[PDB]
RNA sequence: UCGGGCUCAUAACCC
RNA sequence: AAAAUG
RNA sequence: GUAACUAUAAC
RNA sequence: GAAGAGUUUGAUCAUGGCUCAGAUUGAACGCUACCGGCUAACUCCGUGCCAGCAGCCGCGGUAAUACGGAGGGUGCAAGCGUUAAUCGGAAUUACUGGGCGUAAAGCGCCUGGGGAGUACGGCCGCAAGGUUAAAACUCAAAUGAAUUGACGGGGGCCCGGCAUGGCUGUCGUCAGCUCGUGUUGUGAAAUGUUGACGUCAAGUCUUCCCGGGCCUUGUACACACCGCCCGUCACACCAUGGGAGUGGGUUCAUGACUGGGGUGAAGUCGUAACAAGGUAACCGUAGGGGAACCUGCGGUUGGAUCA
């Protein structure tokens, strides 16, 4: 805290580590699906969350969450992944971007159509 | 003559009470139709109820009627044993199987290992009947 | 659709193996006006 | 670029006359001025500290653009 | 003294709201 | 004649044999808008009784403050417990830029031009006292 | 191992 | 002297 | 002889 | 020319992380947002801890303002959201502008808890080890003081129908229970007080043993001791050392098996700690032992009671 003390050793700025390491300072990352499955959330929450292991172009192999309802995803397919960590599941830190590449949009959706890759209906 | 194995899971007292309720339910099913209610293996609960039971069913077409009965049973019911008076979603399996050197034993086990991996790969379709 | 089993390689019984994993858990219901009932912040919060 | 919807709806949320309409018919006789827009209009909601400041900012946007 | 038991304001849990003078 | 404003309502609890007894704590401030301000703090079983009691406590115990026509005399630092309030005067046409604990006090007092940031504790009941300590 | 008792219930103990 | 658990 | 399929067995 | 708010607790005050409201960009992606709180904006139908949501708190277990749809609304606008990146809020590395008795920390040191005062390396040592000192990963807390209550195998003084309305039992015919006015304290709250308030989502569509009352004391309990909770072992999965080494450009990847750690579903084995936690705990140390740990030795009050 002393002025003379700060000259000998400057204030060590806390290194802001990214919550999403596998993206490598990128908005979205393309990666092939290794294993698509479901696993139960931690503690009180009780469900089956749709999650897939994605082997990325950079080299990292990370588990990513699939949103929406009734996903059309199987093994050995290209999936574009974004950040944002799912709190319910340990290890899962990534979201499947729906309606991109081999991944398709959610069947029969009206509200929040842009987030789930669903086109605007005629009516 | 098929064997049925009832097992309690995830619950210390709630599952064992449900396993005992399911134990009496299948025995009364066998008694009403005209089947043998012989029990080979039995184990009572640590607090109250039943942990595991194996009941032999003997007669005509024993596995034929108990084919669709196989699976995990869901019970959505309040616990009389819990002090808090809570609602519980408890589970109990009811595996039914019909009645039947080292190289042959390993090959039979490997065929069994691949068979159980196929049944489990479906998902949580074992949850066949719900009770409320 | 698949489920990652915490057992791993299931050998004897599949239905009984899933029965003893967190998929078929003992689910607890947060009962109001009893034991373990208090909510500091409600479902909609105080008005 | 421009608000093309109902101009009467903008005055209802503010709860005051801001002379948005042409001015042939009176604001109170033609439309419900005191009533909140849409379905929920019978009840009076407790507006937050952020809300009071935001409505004042929106008041300028409704008159000028 | 006045007492109103049960639902008040469309609540799921029964409220035993009361007043004393 | 005097303006009255709420800061924060908090639900507090006293535990007994039979569960909990809940009380509502209302924090209110009164001011004419010339150079007089006083904080009020209440405790009641119901929420409409709490706001009425806290305002009644606010009417008495009121402190005087000198103002340079809608603004403070000098940059002043008020400290109450953990909370640390800094305040700074401004020219005409800036507006009340302060926290709710602060901005509610400064609104009723007649302070129109003020630059204020809370440090350390930002918990409303101490920040209001630290603003009063700064003005006094 | 089973039956009863003790305890809010189980284990231990007692018959 | 004794009282492990929930 | 015994534990969250089984196996093993801290006990 | 400087805004905070949500989140630990029964409630409080801190301390302190985590998160959000802002501005931007060499942007990408979806389409031609959102309405539980922060944070401006709520109702009905459908599902039933399922499907789903989520930035945090957390929501859904049959009446969902949080999911899905519809209506309405709100903000922005040819853009809109989402993600990423930097700063800001963060006086959360503090020169302006922080601290260090107990919260992390006595010129030195601290920057959430756990991982961990450990790993690896270096120094030191005869060894035990000590010092220096992380990272990945993981949780949205861990903590400090004080307040209420309960409990104590602490003390004292004494006493024998889970949507409901209505109705009834129960502690218990026990003697308590508080509200206003004030005052003290930042505040919870205290002061007053040295067949009720209610409880169980109860039932119905005079040493000792048991209980109660009051006061004081300790508390890691508030589901209130029928509480919490620690450690093996067992089953996985993730990351991480050691590893006969191997293969690349001292470092990176990989390596059977193993060391320790984390996360796991009220598993098995105890019950170690929190009350004189039933042998006061804890610190260092050495020796045991399935395992919390036990014992010796010294030290400490952050131990109670002193009848």
């Amino acid at each position: 805290a002393t002025v003379n003390q700060l000259v000998r050793k400057p204030r060590a700025r806390k290194v802001a580590k990214s919550n999403v390491p596998a993206l490598e300072a990128c908005p979205q990352k393309r990666g092939v699906c290794t294993r698509v499955y479901t696993t139960t959330p931690k503690k009180p929450n009780s469900a089956l969350r749709k999650v897939c292991r994605v082997r990325l172009t950079n080299g990292f192999e990370v588990t990513s969450y699939i949103g929406g309802e009734g996903h059309n995803l199987q093994e050995h397919s290209v999936i574009l992944i974004r950040g944002g960590r799912v709190k319910d599941l340990p290890g899962v830190r990534y979201h499947t971007v729906r309606g991109a590449l081999d991944c398709s949009g959610v069947k029969d959706r009206k509200q929040a159509r842009s987030k789930y890759g669903v086109k605007r209906p005629k009516a | 003559d098929c064997y049925l194995d009832i097992q309690a899971g995830s619950g210390g007292t709630e599952a064992q009470d449900w396993a005992s309720m399911l134990e009496r339910m299948y025995l009364r099913w066998a008694e009403s139709r005209g089947f043998k209610t012989e029990i080979i293996e039995e184990s009572e609960g640590e607090v109250a109820g039943i942990k595991s039971v194996t009941i032999k069913i003997s007669g005509d077409y024993a596995y034929g009627w108990l084919r669709t009965e196989t699976g995990v049973h869901r019970l959505v019911r309040k616990s009389p044993f819990d002090s808090g008076g809570r609602r519980h979603t408890s589970f109990s399996s009811a595996f039914v199987y019909p009645e039947v050197y080292e190289l042959e034993m390993q090959k039979k086990n490997a065929e069994k290992q691949a068979m159980e991996d196929n049944k489990s790969d479906i998902g949580w379709g074992s949850q066949i009947r719900s009770y409320v | 659709s698949r489920y990652q089993h915490t057992k791993g390689q299931i050998k004897d019984n599949a239905i009984e193996a899933l029965l003893h994993d967190p998929l078929f858990r003992q689910r607890v219901e947060k009962n109001k006006k009893g034991k373990g009932s208090y909510m500091r912040k409600g479902k909609h919060g105080n008005r | 670029a421009r608000y093309l919807g109902p101009k009467l709806k903008l005055s209802r949320r503010e709860g005051t006359d801001l002379f948005l309409k042409s001015g042939v018919r009176a604001i109170d006789t033609k439309c419900k001025i005191e009533q909140a827009p849409g379905q929920h209009g019978a009840r009076k909601p407790r507006l937050s500290d952020y809300g009071v400041q935001l409505r004042e900012k929106q008041k300028v946007r409704r008159i000028y653009g | 003294k006045v007492e109103v038991s049960g639902r008040l304001g469309g609540a799921e849990i029964a409220r035993t709201e009361w007043y004393r003078e | 004649e005097l303006q009255e404003k709420l800061i924060a309502v908090n639900r507090v609890s006293k535990t007994v044999k039979g569960g909990r007894i809940f009380s509502f704590t209302a924090l209110t401030v009164v001011g004419d808008g010339n150079g007089r301000v006083g904080f009020g703090y209440g405790k009641a079983r119901e929420v409409p009784a709490a706001i009425q009691k806290a305002m009644e406590k606010a009417r008495r115990n009121m402190i005087n403050v000198a103002l340079n026509n809608g603004t403070l005399q000098h940059p002043v630092k008020g400290v109450h417990t953990g909370s640390r309030v800094f305040m700074q005067p401004a020219s005409e046409g800036t507006g009340i830029i302060a926290g709710g604990a602060m901005r509610a006090v400064l609104e009723v007092a007649g302070v129109h031009n003020v630059l204020a940031k809370a440090y350390g504790s930002t918990n409303p009941i101490n920040v209001v006292r630290a603003t009063i300590d700064g003005l006094e």
